[PDB]
């Protein structure tokens, strides 16, 4: 019941919206693909 | 078949569960979007070919093709495809998931869950990873790994 629909080209856009922090975090990745913070 | 970014929909009513990347005739998304189910593409059927739950990635019709990686310095662009919204580029400078197996770029952007699988791009337009597997740091501040596979 799953289908796909084209949404756009894979292109860099000159002068795009710029947002978001850049945190540095210690993490562990378990067998289930779950990231978790570590200290 | 044609290269591009795609919505991943499911069928009453149609919902967007994810996003993926078509490249070199292979469709790439994250495992938790499709759980490896077959995808319909027009009259055609895309069958899962490679998948890994730990990486949370899956490729259809062939092996994983995307191999570009974050340079650790430059801003990137999340090519977000939110449900009901046209594709839009969000520029950001990645933070870093530091793991015992090395550093993985990460983007502190919080888009609806149907945006999982959206490609993250470098300045040449190469897909350096997919959006939507990550961690929360404090009160829903979601940060997504830049998840990339092996070619």
């Amino acid at each position: 019941d799953m289908y796909i629909e084209r949404a756009g080209d894979i292109t860099w856009e000159k002068d795009a919206e710029v947002t978001g922090n850049s945190p540095r975090l210690d993490v562990a990745l378990d067998e289930s693909g779950d990231f978790s913070l570590v200290e | 078949t044609t290269d591009g970014v795609y919505r991943v929909m499911t069928r009453l009513g149609s919902t967007q569960v994810g996003v993926g990347v078509m490249q070199e005739g292979v469709f790439h998304t994250m495992w938790h979007v499709t759980k490896g189910a077959a995808l319909r593409s027009g009259e055609g059927r895309l069958d899962p070919y490679w998948g890994d739950v730990k990486q949370d990635l899956v490729s259809y019709c062939g092996p994983w093709k995307l191999d570009a990686a974050w340079d650790g310095l430059s801003e990137v662009q999340l090519l977000a495809v939110p449900p009901g919204e046209r594709a839009k580029n969000i520029q950001t400078l990645p933070g870093i998931f530091k793991t015992k197996d090395g550093d993985i770029g990460a983007v502190a952007l919080d888009y609806p869950a149907g945006t999982s699988g959206s490609p993250i791009l470098d300045k040449s337009g190469r897909v350096i990873g997919l959006y939507g597997n990550g961690v929360v740091i404090k009160n829903g501040s979601y940060v997504s790994a830049i998840t990339q596979g092996k070619r």
